[PDB]
RNA sequence: GAUGUCAUACUUAUC
C-alpha cells in the first residue's frame, strides 16, 4: 500500500515510497546487515519478515519515526538516511524458499508458514503474554544444558551461527522434553516448580493452537 | 596465562589425557585464570602428559589436585576447541624469586 | 653484607625516639665495584669526556655500565638497564655486547644471581639479535653448556631455553657446523657438555633436521669417541622428549643397533643407555622396532659380567613390559637367576639397575606369587633394605617404587609383616622411608590383608616414629593419616591409646611437638566420626579452644587447623566448644601478621558466616568486616580468595547495606592488591544477594572525583558482570550510560576497565537480544584499538572478541572494513590482527558477510554461485 | 637464600605495657642470640618494640616465628624493620 | 606508480570517499572500493594525529557523573552525600573508634525500591547507530531547525510571541514577504495570512 | 515480539544414507541424514515397506555418515561428522528407543570451514581405526579399541596433517589383520598458485596417496603415493583379505580406474554411454555413488551415473592381482545420493530431488543375454562402448516413501473450498518435478 | 608469523587483495561443500546431480581466481 | 613533538 519493498540479491531489501501527485521513486529505509535474501513476506506495514538463502530468517522492523517524505546526496554510510533494524533472527539450517503468514487451522491465531528448500515446513507464532515465553524461555535454556545435541554442536551457537538470535524460542528442543529420561524430566519440572503432565500440556498447547 | 605476557602454550594435538591442577591453582581457568563458572574440563596432549608428567599442574607445574576445567566464557568464545593449554616454558615468573 | 657486625653508633641511629635499652667510585652514583670486579669495568673509573675521542666502543662502554649497574646496582636501576639494553639492542650490535657478556660470565668470582641475571640478559637480547649471533654461537655455547649440568633446576631450565632460543634464531645448519669441532674432543665433560646441547637443538628444531647428521657421526669410524658422543647425545635426545620420538623410533633404533659389537665396552655401554632410554620412552610399545636388538644384548647379559651386563640388564628390564605376554614371560624365566645371582654386588650403580628392573620385572603375569615369596622377596630383603640406601635420594626412592612394586605383585601383608620391624629403629631416615613404604602400601593396596597380629605392631610403629621424630617433615603424618583412613573401624581400640598421646605432647618445653601433635589431631580426626566416637571428638575440642593461647604460631596454625577440622567432621551447632564462645574468641586470633595462622583464621571465619550465621547478634559481624579489610595484601593468594568469600556470607547474613559501605570505603588506600582484593569482595556480595541493591552504590562511587575509587569501581562491576553473566540482562541499561562515560575519559585505564566491562556484558548477555547496548559501546571501544599501551590493546582486543560473539560476525567485518588496505601501516596491523581474530572466532561465519569484489581485468572475484538465485 | 626485605633487626606492635624485659628476652632469645632489645616508653610509642639480632638467619627465623604471637595486649605481630617506616613520624 | 587523486577520482565510481592519502597505498582501487562499500565503517581520524587521541581534553572542566532517573529515584544519592559530608567532618579518632564499635544501619531506605527501579521503572537510554563513530570533539558538537517555524529561545531572543491568532503570531518580515512576495528558493512554503488560511495554519508555516 | 519456531513437516530430502545391523540383530536396518535430522527406518522383507523407528534433531549440518563394526561384534555404531569440530560415536538402542552417544572426541573449531575436520569420514573394514580428513591440509586417526568391560574405547588422535594439499574423497583400504590404510586423492595447490604463468594449474593433477597408520610406532605416515592421469572424483573400497582383490578404484568422468600398488596395474575402463542420446556434446558422465555388496559368494559394486544407469560392476581377479574389470548395464534408477544395498534381496535408493525408492532384487547378477563388457577388451575410438536403455526387468518397486525435498515455492490456499486451508508447493529437480496439493487430513 | 603458517586464510599486514579472495573464494567453496542447503540449491539452479555440483566445486578450488599477480 | 637522567602515579584476583 503506496510503497514498495525491493528486495535485493546481496545486501537486503529496501523500502520506496511513491508519491500520487509525482511519479518518482526515492528509497527512504534500507538495512546495515547483509544478508543476501531469496524470498521475503510482509507481516505488518512497518516490519517486513525475509528469509537468506545461506539458511538464516530475519525480520527488519521499521523505526517509529518512519518518515517517508523525502523529496529529490550523501545517506548516513554510502545508502539512504533511516537505517532500519532487526528484532527477530533465527537459523533455521535449511534455505527457506517460501514464507507467508496465514492461518493453517481455522479458530486459532495467525502465524508464518516457511517452506524451505529441504522438504521441511515450519511456523512462527508470536508469544501472547510475557509470562509464556518467559516459561518458554526457561525450558529452553533447561533443555539446552540437560539435553545436549548428539552431535556435540551447542544449541545456542546453531542458531548464532552467521546471525545472532535475538527473541527467538526455538521449539523443537522444548519439544523434546516428553523424548526424554523420566528422571531428568522430573528434575527439569521441579525446576520450573511444575508437573511433567502439565508441563506437556503447556508445549503442547501452544503447538495445537498455532497449527496442527 | 593472562598475568604473565611472556608464557606460551604447547598448542599440540589434545589427546584423551585429562588435566590437573595443584591446590594452589585449584579453580582458576587456563586461558582467562577466572574462577566462577566452569563449563569445560581441559584435555593435555600426549607429550604434556607422559611417565612423570602425568597428573600434573597445567600452570604451575606442581603435583595436581583437583581437576582442571575451563571457564564459562571461554567455552563460548571457542577457546576450548584449540591445542593443549599446558605452560611449557617460565620465563619471568617463580625463577627470580627463588634465587632472592 | 647483610649478616656482618654492626656497632652501638649505627644501632642507636636506626631507631627513634621514645625507646628504653633493657678514586674509587665509578663517575658519580654507579653501584658498588668488588674488588675481583675491577677488570670488566675498568674503563669507568675515569671520565668519559666524549669529544674528539669517542669511537664505536664508546657505546660499549656505555653498555658496560647499564651491565654494571644490573649486576650489583638496585632493581630499578636493574629493570631501567634491562629496558635500556633490550629497546636498543640492535643498535648496540651483538658483537660488543658478545664481547662484553662473555669474559663477565666466565670469571671464577661470580655468583647465583649474577649468572641467573646474565643469562636473562641472554635471553631478553636474544630476540631482537635474530640471526645475528651466528659467529657468536660457540662463544654463547661455551657459556651455555655447563648450566644443563648444574644442581639448580633452574639454572639447568634456563640454560635449556637458552639453548632453545640459540638454536630456533641460529637455524640447523649453523648449530651443526658449531658443534662439529666439539665431538672429538679430549675433556669428556665438553662431550657430554656438547651432546647435551646437539640434543637439545634436536628438542627444538625437530629430530629429521638432525637424524642424517646424527646418522653420519654415529656410522663414522675413525676414533671411539665420536660414536660414544653420538650415542650419549641419541640418549640425551630421547631421555629429554619422553612421546615426540615415536614416530622416530626406527629411524635411531637402526643407529642403535649399529653399536655394542665394538671393542671398546664404554661405546657398548652407551649403545645399552640409549637403547634403554629409546624403551624407556616405547615403554608399552618398543618390541616393534626392536626385534634387532633383543639378540646381541642378552648375549651380553651371558658373555660377561660387569657394568655392560648391568646396562644390557637395565635395557632388557626396560624392554620387557614393551613386548608380547608370551615373551615378557620367556623373558622374566631367564633373567630372575641374574637378578637373585646380582643380589650381592658391591656396586651401588649395578644395585639401583638391579632394583629399578626388579620392579618391571614382576609387574605382569608370568611371575607367581609362590616364587616371588620365596626366592626373590627374602634376597631382595636382606640385601637391598640397609641403612645406606636410605642417605641417597634416588637409592631410597627407587628401593620404596619397588617395594610397592613387590607388596602391589605378592601381597600388603607379607610386605607389611617384613617392614614393621623397622619402624621403631634408631635412624630417621630408614624410619621415613618405611612409614613411606607403608603410607603407599596403606594408600594402593589397603589394610584388608593385615590381621589382628600386625596391626597394634604398626601402630605401635607409627606412634614410635610420629613421637620420636626430630625434622620438620610432613611424610610421618601423612603415614598416620592413611593408616587411620585404612583401618577404618578397625581402630577401636586404638583411641585411648593415641589421643592420650597426643594432649601429653601438648605439653612440652618445645614448640614443634606441640605443633606435631595437632597436626597429628586434624589428620585423625576424620577417623573418629566414621567410628561412633563423639565424647572423644567433644573433649578434644574443649581441650584445644585453650590452647589458642600457644606462643608458638605454627603450633597455633596448626591448632587452628585442628579445630577447622573438629568443626567439619562435627555438628556445627552440636559443639562443646559451642559457635557463641569461640566466634568473639577468634575475633583477636584474625590479627596475625603470620600467614598461615591468618589463612585458618579467615577459613574458620568463613566456615562460622557461611554455617553458623545465626549465633552472633549482628553486631560482631559488623567489626569484623572491617578487619577483614586488614587480611588482604598478603603474599600467599589463599587468605585474600577466603576474605572476598568471607565478606560475601557476611553481605548476605547480616544483609548488604553496611558491607557496602565498608567496601567503598576501603576502594580509596592507593596501594597494590588492596583494591582489587576489595572489588572482587564488592562483587562477591552483589552476586550473593541481589545485584540490584548495590546497583546505585557502585554508581555512587563513580560520582566522587577520584581515579583510583572510578577504576575501584569500574573493576567491581566488570568482576560483578563476569561473576553474573546471563543475569546481566537488567542490569545493562543502568550499565550503559557509566560505560559510554568510562569510555570517554582521558585516563587509559579508565577505558581499559569499560573495555572488560564491555567484554564481561558481551560474555554474558550473548543470545538475549541486547545487541543495541553493545553496538552502542562498540563505536566507543573501536577508537581505543589505536592505543600504544599493551594493556589497553589487550583489553581492546577482548573487548573485540566477546563482542564479535554477542553482535554477530558480520557486525565485527563492517567495523574492520576498509583498513585491511589502509595506507598506513600501524593501523593496517591492527586490522589485519582483528580480522585474523575474527577469522579464528567464525570463519564459517564471514562467508555471507563478504563484501562484493567487482572482477578485475586478469583475475575474476565476483561470486557467481551465490549470485544466482532460482 | 633470603629476601631483601628481612634484616637483622623486627619490630613489634601491640605489646602489652606489663611485659617486662626477662619474659620479652625469653620470648627473643628462642630463635637464637639477641643483640639488642628496645622498648617503648613514650605514650606515642607505646606498645612497640624492636629487637636486633646478632644473626640475620636467626632474625629471619624469629620474625617467620614471632608474627602475630600469642600476646596479653594483642597478636604479637613482628614485621620487618624499615627505615622509612620507622621515621614517619619525624 | 603511484597515481594522483585526480586519477582515482576519475577511475573510481564514488570519488567522494577518496582521500590525498590513500594515493601512496599498495592498491588504490581495493581502498577506493572499501571505502565506498555499503557496511563499511571508516577509519578514526586520530590514525594521523600525534596527541594519542586521549591528550586533548586536559584543562577542560568536565561534570563527575551524570545519574539517570531510575537510579536517582530511590534516595541513595542524598543519602551517600550525606554519609560523605559526616564522614568527611570525623577526625582519626572518631574514624578508629568506628571500627571496634559500628553503629549499624546507615542508611537502609528499603529493599524491594531498588527491584521495583531495577525492574519496573527502568528506562532504556539513548543509543545509537553502528555506523556513528566517536571522536574528541564529539561530545562538544551538539550543533547538529524547520523553515516556518521558531524554538522558544529564538522567540525569546527575538520578542515574538508564539500565538494561534495569525495578526500579531509571525515574525515582522511578514510584511516584507507581502510586499516582495514568497521566497524563491522555497515554493512550496506557505505562511498564514498570505497563501495560508489564519485560524487554521496557526504553526506560522507550512511545507506543501 | 518474541515468537517460537516449530517444526510441522520434518525433512525428507535424505542426504547420506547407510546401512547395517544398529539394533543387533540378523536383521538390518538403514540410517538416514537428512542435513539437520537423523531417522532410522526398518526395512521389513515380510511388506516391503520402510517403517521409520527413530527420528532425532542433531542441531547442526552433518558433512559426513558412516556406521562402522567392531572385531568380533554385532552390533554396528554409527560415526556422525558436523559443523561443530567434534565427531560423536553413538549406539542406537532398541530397548529406550534412542540413539545414546557412547563417544564424543573433539578436534577442532565449530563452523563449516575448511581448516575444522569432518568433511570426510572413513573407517577400516576390519573396525580397528577411524580417518577424519577435512577440505584441506587437515587429517586425523583414532584408534578405536575394546575394554574387557566389553567397552568401545577411543584413543588420543593422531596427526597427518600435510600443508598446501586439498583432498577430494578418503576412503579405507580392507587389510585382514594388518595395518589399517587410507586412501585419498590428494592434491597439491603450491605449485598452481605459486606460478603466476597459469600453466601449472593445468598440470597439477590429483595424486592417490595411502597413510598406513602404524599401530606399534603409533603415528600415522603416507606409505605409497602414485599420480593418476585424470581427475578422480570418488572412491570405492573392495574386500580383501581372505575374500579377493583388496583395493580402492577411483571414478572420473567416463573412467574406472583399479590402482592396487605393489604388484597389480592400473586397469582403467570407459563408463559405457548411452548408444543414441543426444545429451553429451562434449561432456561426460562421472558416478555418484558405489554401493559395494557381497553375498558371500563374490563381490560387486551397483554404481549409478550422472544419468541414472545403475550398472552392476564385478572384477575378474587372480589368486593374489588383478586381471580385468566388468561392468553392465543392470536398470534404470532415477539419481540417487547414497545407495545402501541391504541383505535378502534389497535396494534403498535415497532421491536427493524427488521421492525415495525401495526396490527387491529380482535378478541378481544377470549375466545371461546382457552385452557386458570389460577393461581387457581391445575397444578404440574413444569408449566404443554404447549400451541400451531399458526398463525395471531386474528390480521391481516395492515401497515409494514420499521424501521431495526441494519445496521451493509454496502458498497457502483454500482453491479446494474446504473448511480448513491447503498448501499447495512445488518438488522436484528438472523432469521429476510435480505441484503437490498437501492437507492436514489423512489419506 | 606462525598464525599464518598454522591457521591458513588469516593474512597479514602486507596481504595482497588477490590472496584474500582466493581464501575467500575457499573459504565459500567449502562453505558450500559442506552446507546441504547451499548445495541443495546450486543443484536445483542447473541440471547437474549433487556429485557432478561436488566435482565441479573441488576442482575449482586450485586457483580459483586466476593467476596471481 | 622527539631524545636521554630523576621523581610521582596507574594496570594485569602476578608472587
Amino acid at each position: 500500500g503506496h510503497r514498495v519493498i525491493v528486495s535485493d540479491v546481496q545486501e537486503s531489501f529496501i523500502w520506496v515510497r511513491y508519491k500520487r501527485n509525482e511519479n518518482q521513486l526515492i528509497i527512504f529505509a534500507d538495512d546495515t546487515y547483509p544478508r543476501w535474501v531469496t524470498t521475503a513476506s510482509l507481516l505488518d506495514y512497518d516490519t517486513v519478515a525475509g528469509a537468506d538463502k545461506f539458511g538464516n530468517i530475519c525480520v527488519v522492523r521499521l523505526p517509529p519515526n518512519t518518515n517517508d517524505e523525502v523529496d529529490e546526496d550523501r545517506g548516513l554510510l554510502n545508502g539512504a538516511s533511516q537505517k532500519a533494524e532487526v528484532i527477530m533472527n533465527y537459523h533455521v539450517g535449511e534455505t527457506v524458499l517460501s514464507l507467508q503468514k496465514t492461518t493453517l487451522i481455522p479458530g486459532g491465531s495467525e502465524s508464518l508458514v516457511y517452506t524451505t528448500l529441504s522438504g521441511g515446513i515450519g511456523i512462527l507464532v508470536p508469544f501472547t503474554s510475557h509470562e509464556d515465553h518467559d516459561f518458554f524461555q526457561h525450558v529452553e535454556m533447561h533443555l539446552r544444558s540437560e539435553h545436549p545435541p548428539l552431535c556435540g554442536r551447542d544449541h545456542l551457537s546453531f542458531r548464532s551461527y552467521y546471525f545472532p538470535v535475538k527473541n527467538v524460542i526455538d521449539g523443537d528442543l522444548c519439544e523434546q522434553f516428553n523424548s526424554m529420561e523420566p528422571n531428568k524430566q522430573k528434575n527439569v519440572s521441579e525446576e520450573l516448580d511444575r508437573t511433567p503432565p502439565e508441563v506437556s500440556k503447556k508445549l503442547e498447547d501452544i503447538r495445537t493452537r498455532y497449527a496442527f | 596465562a593472562k598475568h604473565h605476557p611472556d608464557l606460551i602454550f604447547c598448542r599440540k594435538q589434545a589427546g584423551v589425557a585429562i588435566g590437573r591442577l595443584c591446590e594452589k591453582c585449584d579453580g582458576k581457568c587456563v586461558i582467562c585464570d577466572s574462577y566462577v563458572r566452569p563449563c569445560t574440563l581441559v584435555r593435555i596432549c600426549d607429550e604434556c602428559n607422559y611417565g612423570s608428567y602425568q597428573g600434573r599442574c597445567v600452570i604451575c607445574g606442581g603435583p595436581g589436585v583437583s581437576d582442571a576445567y575451563y571457564c564459562k566464557e571461554c567455552t563460548i568464545q571457542e577457546k576450548d576447541r584449540d591445542g593443549c593449554p599446558k605452560i611449557v616454558n617460565l620465563g619471568s615468573s617463580k625463577t627470580d624469586l627463588f634465587y632472592e | 653484607e647483610r649478616n656482618r657486625p654492626l656497632s652501638d653508633e649505627e644501632l642507636d641511629a636506626m631507631f627513634p625516639e621514645g625507646y628504653k635499652v633493657l678514586n674509587d667510585q665509578p663517575s658519580g652514583n654507579l653501584p658498588f665495584l668488588k674488588p675481583d670486579d675491577i677488570q670488566y669495568f675498568d674503563k669507568l673509573l675515569v671520565d668519559v669526556d666524549e669529544s674528539t675521542l669517542s669511537p664505536e666502543e664508546q657505546k660499549e662502554r656505555k653498555i658496560m655500565k647499564l651491565l654494571l649497574k644490573i649486576k650489583n646496582g638496585t632493581p630499578p636501576m636493574r629493570k631501567a638497564a634491562l629496558r635500556q639494553i633490550t629497546d636498543k639492542a640492535r643498535e648496540f650490535g651483538a658483537g660488543p655486547l658478545f664481547n662484553q657478556i662473555l669474559p663477565l660470565l666466565m670469571s671464577p668470582t661470580l655468583e647465583d644471581q649474577e649468572r641467573h641475571l646474565l643469562v636473562k640478559v641472554i635471553d631478553r637480547i636474544l630476540y631482537k639479535l635474530d640471526d645475528l649471533v651466528r659467529p657468536y654461537v660457540h662463544k654463547i655455547l661455551v657459556v651455555i653448556e655447563p648450566l644443563l649440568i648444574d644442581e639448580d633446576y633452574y639454572a639447568r631450565v634456563e640454560g635449556r631455553e637458552i639453548i632453545s632460543n640459540l638454536a630456533k634464531a641460529a637455524g640447523l645448519a649453523t648449530m651443526i657446523s658449531t658443534m662439529r669441532p666439539d665431538i672429538d674432543n679430549m675433556d669428556e665433560y665438553v662431550r657430554n657438555t656438547t651432546a647435551r646441547a646437539f640434543a637439545v637443538v634436536a628438542s627444538a628444531l625437530g629430530i629429521p633436521s638432525l637424524l642424517p647428521f646424527l646418522k653420519a657421526v654415529c656410522k663414522s669410524k675413525k676414533s671411539w669417541q665420536a660414536r660414544h658422543t653420538g650415542i650419549k647425545i641419541v640418549q640425551q635426545i630421547a631421555i629429554l622428549m619422553g612421546c615426540a620420538i615415536l614416530p622416530h623410533l626406527r629411524s635411531l633404533v637402526e643407529i642403535i643397533e649399529h653399536g655394542l659389537v665394538d671393542e671398546q665396552q664404554k661405546v657398548r655401554t652407551i649403545s645399552a643407555l640409549a637403547i634403554a632410554a629409546l624403551a624407556e620412552a616405547a615403554t608399552p610399545y618398543g618390541i616393534e622396532s626392536f626385534d634387532s636388538v633383543l639378540k646381541p644384548l642378552w648375549k651380553g647379559i651371558r658373555q660377561h659380567r660387569g657394568k655392560g651386563l648391568a646396562a644390557f640388564l637395565k635395557a632388557i628390564g626396560y624392554l620387557i613390559p614393551l613386548m608380547d605376554a608370551e615373551y615378557a614371560n620367556y623373558y622374566t624365566r631367564e633373567v630372575m637367576l641374574i637378578l637373585i645371582r646380582e643380589f650381592q654386588s658391591p656396586d651401588e650403580e649395578m644395585k639401583k639397575i638391579v632394583l629399578k628392573v626388579v620392579k618391571q620385572c614382576c609387574g605382569t603375569d608370568g611371575v607367581e606369587a609362590n616364587y616371588i615369596k620365596t626366592e626373590i622377596l627374602p634376597p631382595f630383603f636382606k640385601h637391598f633394605w640397609q641403612h645406606r640406601m636410605a642417605l641417597d635420594r634416588r637409592n631410597y626412592r627407587q628401593l620404596v617404587d619397588t617395594t610397592v612394586e613387590l607388596a602391589n605383585k605378592v601381597g600388603a601383608a607379607e610386605i607389611i609383616s617384613r617392614i614393621v620391624d623397622d619402624l621403631k629403629d634408631e635412624a630417621e631416615q630408614y624410619r621415613k622411608m618405611v612409614m613411606e613404604t607403608i603410607e603407599k602400601i596403606m594408600g594402593n593396596l589397603g589394610a584388608a590383608d593385615i590381621d589382628h597380629k600386625l596391626e597394634e605392631q604398626l601402630i605401635d610403629g607409627i606412634l614410635y616414629a610420629f613421637q620420636e621424630q626430630t625434622t620438620e617433615d610432613s611424610v610421618m603424618l601423612n603415614g598416620f593419616g592413611t593408616v587411620v583412613n585404612a583401618l577404618g573401624k578397625r581402630v577401636k581400640p586404638y583411641l585411648p591409646q593415641i589421643c592420650g598421646t597426643v594432649l601429653w605432647r601438648l605439653n612440652n618445653k618445645s614448640a614443634k611437638v606441640r605443633q606435631q601433635a595437632a597436626d597429628l589431631i586434624s589428620r585423625t580426626a576424620v577417623v573418629m566420626k566414621t567410628c561412633q566416637e563423639e565424647k572423644l571428638m567433644g573433649h578434644l575440642g574443649v581441650v584445644l579452644y585453650e590452647y589458642l593461647g600457644e606462643e608458638y604460631p605454627e603450633v597455633l596454625g596448626s591448632i587452628l587447623g585442628a579445630l577447622k577440622a573438629i568443626v567439619n567432621v562435627i555438628g556445627m551447632h552440636k559443639m562443646t566448644p559451642p559457635i557463641k564462645d569461640l566466634l568473639p574468641r577468634l575475633t583477636p586470633i584474625l590479627k596475625n601478621r603470620h600467614e598461615k595462622v591468618q589463612e585458618n583464621c579467615i577459613d574458620l571465619v568463613g566456615r562460622i558466616a557461611d554455617r553458623g550465621a545465626e549465633y552472633v547478634s549482628a553486631r560482631e559481624w559488623m567489626r569484623i568486616c572491617f578487619e577483614l579489610l586488614e587480611l588482604l595484601k598478603a603474599h600467599k593468594k589463599a587468605i585474600r580468595r577466603a576474605t572476598v568469600n568471607t565478606f560475601g556470607y557476611i553481605a548476605k547474613a547480616i544483609g548488604p547495606h553496611d558491607v557496602l559501605a565498608t567496601l567503598l570505603n576501603n576502594l580509596k588506600v592507593q596501594e597494590r592488591q588492596n583494591r582489587v582484593c576489595t572489588t572482587v569482595a564488592i562483587a562477591i556480595v552483589a552476586e550473593t544477594c541481589s545485584p540490584f541493591t548495590v546497583l546505585p552504590a557502585l554508581m555512587n562511587e563513580y560520582r566522587v572525583p577520584e581515579l583510583n575509587v572510578q577504576n575501584g569501581v569500574l573493576k567491581s562491576l566488570s568482576f560483578l558482570f563476569e561473576y553474573i553473566g546471563e543475569m546481566g540482562k537488567d542490569y545493562i541499561y543502568a550499565v550503559t550510560p557509566l560505560l559510554e562515560d568510562a569510555l570517554m575519559d582521558r585516563d587509559l585505564v579508565h577505558r581499559q576497565t569499560a573495555s572488560a566491562v564491555v567484554q564481561h556484558m558481551s560474555l554474558g548477555v550473548y543470545g538475549f537480544g541486547c545487541e543495541d547496548s553493545l553496538n552502542h559501546l562498540l563505536n566507543y571501544v573501536w577508537p581505543n584499538v589505536f592505543e600504544t599501551s599493551p594493556h589497553v590493546i589487550q583489553a581492546v582486543m577482548g573487548a573485540l572478541e566477546g563482542l564479535r560473539v554477542a553482535i554477530g560476525p558480520c557486525r565485527m567485518l563492517q567495523y574492520c572494513l576498509q583498513g585491511l588496505f589502509h595506507p598506513a601501516r600501524k593501523v593496517r596491523d591492527v586490522y589485519w590482527k582483528i580480522y585474523n581474530s575474527i577469522y579464528i572466532g567464525s570463519q564459517d561465519a564471514l562467508i555471507a558477510h563478504y563484501p562484493r569484489i567487482y572482477n578485475d581485468d586478469k583475475n575474476t572475484y565476483i561470486r557467481y554461485e551465490l549470485d544466482y538465485i532460482l | 637464600r633470603l629476601p631483601p626485605e628481612v634484616n637483622r633487626i623486627l619490630y613489634i606492635r601491640n605489646l602489652p605495657y606489663k611485659i617486662t624485659a626477662e619474659e620479652m628476652y625469653d620470648i627473643f632469645g628462642k630463635y637464637g642470640p639477641i643483640r639488642q632489645i628496645r622498648v617503648g616508653n613514650t605514650p606515642e610509642t607505646r606498645g612497640t618494640a624492636y629487637v636486633v639480632y646478632e644473626d640475620i638467619f636467626d632474625a629471619k627465623n624469629a620474625c617467620d616465628h614471632l608474627s602475630g604471637f600469642n600476646v596479653c595486649n594483642r597478636y604479637l605481630v613482628v614485621l620487618y624493620y624499615n627505615a622509612n617506616r620507622a621515621f614517619q613520624k619525624m | 606508480n603511484r597515481f594522483t587523486v585526480a586519477e582515482l577520482k576519475q577511475l573510481v565510481a564514488r570519488p567522494d570517499v577518496v582521500e590525498m592519502h590513500d594515493v601512496t597505498a599498495q592498491d588504490p582501487k581495493l581502498l577506493v572500493h572499501l571505502k565506498a562499500t555499503r557496511n563499511s565503517v571508516p577509519v578514526p581520524r586520530h590514525w594521523c594525529f600525534k596527541r594519542k587521541y586521549l591528550q586533548g581534553k586536559r584543562g577542560i572542566e568536565k561534570p563527575p557523573f551524570e545519574l539517570p532517573d531510575f537510579i536517582k529515584r530511590t534516595g541513595i544519592q542524598e543519602m551517600r552525600e550525606a554519609l560523605q559530608e559526616k564522614e568527611e567532618q570525623k577526625t582519626m579518632k572518631s574514624k578508629m573508634r568506628e571500627k571496634v564499635r559500628p553503629k549499624m544501619g546507615k542508611i537502609d531506605i528499603d529493599y524491594q525500591k531498588l527491584h521495583d527501579a531495577f525492574f519496573k521503572w527502568q528506562t532504556k537510554p539513548k543509543l545509537t547507530i553502528h555506523g556513528d563513530l566517536y571522536y574528541e570533539g564529539k561530545e562538544f558538537e551538539t550543533r547538529l531547525k524547520k523553515p516556518g517555524d521558531l524554538s522558544d529561545e529564538l522567540r525569546i531572543s527575538l520578542g515574538m510571541p508564539v500565538g494561534p491568532n495569525a495578526h500579531k503570531v509571525p515574525p515582522p518580515w511578514l510584511i516584507a514577504m507581502q510586499r516582495y512576495g514568497p521566497p524563491p528558493s522555497y515554493p512550496n512554503l506557505k505562511i498564514p495570512g498570505l497563501n495560508s488560511p489564519i485560524p487554521e495554519s496557526c504553526s506560522f508555516g507550512y511545507h506543501a | 515480539m518474541f515468537l517460537y519456531n516449530l517444526t510441522l513437516q520434518r525433512a525428507t530430502g535424505i542426504s547420506f544414507a547407510i546401512h547395517g545391523n544398529f539394533s543387533g540383530t540378523k536383521q538390518q536396518e538403514i540410517v538416514v541424514s537428512r542435513g539437520k535430522i537423523l531417522e532410522l527406518l526398518r526395512p521389513d522383507p515380510n511388506t516391503g515397506k520402510v517403517h521409520t523407528l527413530l527420528t532425532v534433531e542433531v542441531f547442526g549440518v552433518i558433512r559426513s555418515l558412516m556406521a562402522f563394526r567392531l572385531t568380533g561384534g554385532t552390533k554396528d555404531y554409527i560415526v556422525v561428522g558436523s559443523d561443530s569440530g567434534r565427531i560423536v560415536i553413538l549406539e542406537y538402542q532398541p530397548s529406550k528407543n534412542m540413539f545414546e552417544k557412547i563417544h564424543q572426541e573433539t578436534f577442532g573449531k565449530s563452523g563449516c570451514r575448511r581448516i575444522v575436520p569432518g568433511q570426510f569420514l572413513a573407517v577400516d573394514p576390519k573396525g580397528r581405526a577411524v580417518m577424519i580428513s577435512a577440505i584441506e591440509k587437515q587429517k586425523l586417526v583414532y584408534i578405536l579399541n575394546r575394554d574387557a568391560a566389553a567397552r568401545l574405547t577411543i584413543s588420543s588422535p593422531l596427526e597427518a596433517h600435510k600443508a598446501n594439499t586439498l583432498v577430494y574423497h578418503v576412503v579405507g583400504v580392507d587389510v585382514g589383520f594388518e595395518n589399517p590404510m587410507f586412501a585419498c586423492l590428494e592434491m597439491d595447490y603450491e605449485e598452481a598458485d605459486n606460478d603466476p604463468t597459469g600453466e601449472a594449474a593445468a598440470n597439477t593433477q590429483q595424486t592417490l596417496t595411502f597413510y598406513e597408520l602404524d599401530l606399534g610406532l603409533n603415528h600415522v605416515v603416507r606409505k605409497y603415493s602414485e599420480p593418476l592421469e585424470e581427475h578422480g572424483n570418488f572412491l570405492i573400497t573392495v574386500p580383501g583379505g581372505s575374500d579377493g582383490p583388496s583395493g580402492v578404484l577411483i571414478c572420473s568422468e567416463n573412467y574406472i580406474t583399479y590402482k592396487n600398488f605393489g604388484d597389480q596395474p592400473d586397469i582403467r575402463c570407459p563408463i559405457p554411454r548411452r548408444r543414441n542420446d543426444l545429451d553429451d556434446p562434449e561432456r561426460g558422465m562421472i558416478f555418484v555413488c558405489s554401493a559395494t555388496h557381497k553375498t558371500k559368494s563374490m563381490f560387486f559394486f551397483l554404481a549409478q551415473t550422472e544419468q541414472g544407469d545403475i550398472f552392476k560392476i564385478t572384477l575378474e581377479t587372480d589368486e593374489d592381482m588383478v586381471t580385468e574389470i566388468r561392468l553392465k548395464y543392470f536398470d534404470t534408477v532415477p539419481v540417487a545420493a547414497a545407495m545402501c544395498v541391504l541383505k535378502t534381496g534389497f535396494l534403498f535408493v535415497a532421491s536427493e530431488f524427488g521421492n525415495h525408492y525401495l526396490y527387491q532384487i529380482a535378478h541378481l547378477g544377470d549375466d545371461d543375454e546382457e552385452p557386458e563388457f570389460s577393461s581387457a577388451m581391445p575397444l578404440e575410438e574413444g569408449d566404443t562402448f554404447f549400451f541400451q536403455p531399458r526398463p525395471l526387468k531386474n528390480l521391481v518397486l516395492v515401497d515409494e516413501l514420499d521424501s521431495l525435498s526441494p519445496i521451493l515455492f509454496c502458498q497457502i490456499a483454500d482453491l479446494a473450498n474446504e473448511d480448513t486451508p491447503q498448501l499447495y508447493v512445488a518438488c522436484g529437480r528438472g523432469p521429476r518435478s510435480s505441484l503437490r496439493v498437501l492437507r492436514h487430513g489423512l489419506e | 608469523e606462525h598464525l599464518q603458517s598454522k591457521y591458513i586464510g588469516t593474512g597479514h599486514a602486507d596481504t595482497t587483495k588477490w590472496e584474500w579472495l582466493v581464501n575467500q573464494h575457499r573459504d565459500s567453496y567449502c562453505s558450500y561443500m559442506g552446507h546441504f542447503d547451499l548445495l541443495n540449491y546450486f543443484a536445483i539452479a542447473e541440471n547437474e546431480s549433487k556429485a557432478r555440483v561436488r566435482f565441479n566445486l573441488m576442482e575449482k578450488m586450485l586457483q580459483p581466481c586466476g593467476p596471481p599477480a
